Formats: C-alpha cells, structure tokens, sequence
C-alpha cells in the first residue's frame, strides 16, 4: 500500500551493479556518487543495469575506531547525476516500521515490509568486526546484498548480511557526503 | 518448470509435534510461505516470508527455510489441524505451489 | 471486511469461452497485484495467472498461455479470468487471491496470497 518513495527511489536512484563477485542493489546519492555493500570489491569497472561504466574513484568506509562499516562509495565515470536524496537520510529509526528496496538477482522490484529496525551496533558479518549496524526480524536472501533500507521520505542504510531470521544494514549518515 | 516436492501424507496424534517439509532447488534462496486447505474450503495462509504468522494463526504454527527445504512445524498438533498443507515459494520471476501434504491428526 | 467475491463457473462445452469475476472490497484493490490459482479434482492448488496492480504486466501458467486473459477494473475493484478454448484439462475449482504486503515484487506481481476467494468451480463437459 505504500510505495510511492520506493517506486520513486526505483527510477531514479537504485540500480543492479555487478561486480565480479555478481549483483548488488546499489544506491546513487548525489552527482556521480553511489554506495553498494563493500563485499561487492568493485574493480576498475562495474556494470550499472547492465552496462559497463568506469569507476572514476572508490572507497570503503570504515569508523574513527578503524572498525569496518561495510560500504563503499564509488564515484562513476558517468554524466547523468543522480537525483540528490542526501536529505532523505535519516537517523531517526528507532522502532520505524521499515521497508527494504531490492534490485538484484531473483528480487528485481522488489519491496520487503522488515518491520521495527533498531540499532544493534557491532556485529560479525562474515568474520569482519562491523560497527553502525541496523537490524530487523526478517528473512533476507543471498540475492538482496544492497537493498535500501527506508521508510516513506527516509533513507536509513543498505542491507549487507543476514542469517535468514535476522538481517543486518549498513547505517547511512548525511555526515559520509558532502553536505547538501 | 521449477519442481517443488512434499512428502503425500503426514499423521500425528494430539500433542505431538508434526513436521511437513517442502523441497527445490535453491529454495532457501526463495521465500516460501504455506497454506491450510480443509475439505470444501479455500486456502488459509497460516505461514509466509518463510517464518511470519499472520494475525489470528495460532502460535504452534512455525516455518523455516534454509539450503533445498522449507519446514511448516505444528507443535502441539490439534484436531482441528487436520488438513491439506501447500508450500508455494515466490521470488520475481517464480510463483509454484507445491504438491500438498495430507496432514491427518488420530488418536 | 476484507472480501473477494467471486462469479461466473459452471459446465461449458469444449473449445467455448466462460469468464470468471471477482468483486472485491475492503481494501484498496488498485495497490495489489492479484492471481488465479486453480485446483483441479483431488489435486493440488496450480497456479493459473497473475495481474499487477495497474494492470499493465500479465503472466499466464504454460497450461493456459495463448487461451486465457486476465484483466482487471480499478475504478469497478473488479478482477476476471476470461477462460476461452476450454479443454477437459480446465476443470477445476477458480480461486482469486490477493498478494500480501509483506513483501512482494510489484512488477511481476510475484508474492505470497494472503486472501482467497471461496472459489468457482469449471467443469469441461469433454473426455
């Protein structure tokens, strides 16, 4: 029933990227910015929905503390700019009823209701020490690494891992890009 | 043709635990939800997104999903659990039912 | 409240055409994608078809492909199965079915059904 910021963030800011470990949901941000999940390791090139575009710039983020935060933020050697969503990042999920965005693999289009999101701060995802974490009770799949985890005008992280009854994102700052 | 196999028939008495499996390739990468079908009536979905139980569906009703199987458990089995249980899994390209597991709940 | 009323079933003949309806209310019809599903005598439940919520993606299962049309009525909250060149492999009973929100694929119209109708039965007068 409610869709219209999920379906809006599907045209203009969520793409399948491929890397060489296969298809993530990605996230474009600002200008030529996007983000997608930093066990992606994107190369010198990926593919956006299918097309192969350079990668200007890359980097993974970690905390003051040298703590993992598994994204990565890639700069596309790319004219088109993405509809800038930077103010649509939010904090403020403490027990929000959120929504996962999906795009990759078997789960194109896909909208998942997770449920009250909370923070649950350093996890071990696949043996890396990750810090920011936001959790939910829902069943993920291999195939939605990358899904935007947000709500109707709120954007709060990006779906990185999960064990089947627990999924894990990446929490999402306006404090990681430039300021808008 | 993606191919989800049930076992036909499973038998349990009151209180005891029953245990009805739905099997496919790669169906943990899937989600699978289950349905209760009495005699003469419709479809009740009592499981979906592979563990979730909708409002109104009593607590022994649990699902899992995990490598090739998707499990619909009843802890506790009532008689009036007896029925016809259908696994279907979805992703964006799938929508199958499986074959049915004849759930008989005597003595 | 929440309801799907279906219409329409009965015997038909061969290679002839019958439309099954659905009226359903209760909910906001035009954000649900919606399936037929069938469930011919002392088998199982099959799927039939799909519709998105729009109305603009249509699936169809290989065993009706190139015979039946779905189609659906935002404004009317109606939803048909048009069943043409029936063959005595259709009979069954009908069900429509309403794709649950708690996760869903909005294009193919790919979920879980989390309402059923009570279901029409078809029978196909041929051997």
């Amino acid at each position: 029933p409610n869709t219209e910021f999920a379906l809006s963030l599907l045209r203009k800011n969520i793409m399948t990227i491929t890397t060489s470990k296969g298809e993530f949901t990605g996230l474009g941000i600002h200008d030529r910015v996007c983000v997608i999940p930093t066990h992606a390791q994107p190369g010198d090139d990926v593919l956006v929905n299918g097309q192969k575009i350079r990668v200007k710039d890359k980097y993974k983020l970690v905390d003051p503390e040298n703590i993992n935060l598994e994204l990565t933020v890639l700069t596309l050697d790319r004219n088109e700019k993405f509809r800038d969503i930077r103010g649509f990042i939010s904090e403020d999920l403490e027990g929000v009823d959120a929504t996962l965005v999906v795009h990759s693999n078997n789960f194109t289009n896909t909208i998942l209701e997770v449920g009250p999101v909370t923070m649950a701060g350093l996890i071990n995802l696949s043996s890396t020490p990750t810090n920011r974490m936001i959790r939910y009770d829902y069943a993920t799949k291999t195939g939605q690494c990358g899904g935007v985890l947000c709500a109707t005008g709120k954007i709060f992280g990006i779906h990185v891992g999960g064990n089947g009854r627990q999924g894990f994102s990446a929490q999402l700052k306006k404090q990681y890009f430039v300021e808008k | 043709s993606y191919v989800l196999t049930q076992p036909p028939s499973v038998s349990v008495s009151p209180g005891q635990t029953a245990s009805i499996t739905c099997s496919g390739d790669k169906l943990g990468d899937k989600y699978a939800c289950w349905y209760q079908q009495k005699p003469g009536q419709s479809p009740v979905l009592v499981i979906y997104q592979d563990s979730k139980r909708p409002s109104g569906i009593p607590e022994r009703f649990s699902g899992s999903n995990s490598g090739n199987t998707a499990t619909l458990t009843i802890s506790g089995t009532q008689a009036m659990d007896e029925a016809d249980y259908y696994c279907q899994a979805w992703d964006s390209s799938t929508v199958v039912f499986g074959g049915g597991t004849k759930l008989t709940v005597l003595g | 409240q929440v309801q799907l009323l279906q219409s329409g079933g009965g015997v038909v003949q061969p290679g002839r055409s019958l439309r099954l309806s659905c009226a359903a209310s209760g909910f906001t019809f035009s954000s649900y994608a919606m399936h037929w599903v069938r469930q011919a005598p002392g088998k199982g439940l099959e799927w039939v078809a799909v519709i998105s919520y729009d109305g603009s993606n249509k699936y169809y299962a290989d065993s009706v492909k190139g015979r039946f049309t779905i189609s659906r009525d935002n404004s009317k909250n109606t939803l048909y199965l048009q069943m043409n060149s029936l063959r005595a492999e259709d009979t069954a009973v009908y069900y429509c079915a309403r794709v649950g929100k708690g996760g869903y694929d909005f294009w193919s119209g790919s979920g879980y059904m989390d309402v059923w109708g009570k279901g029409t039965t078809v029978t196909v007068s041929s051997g």
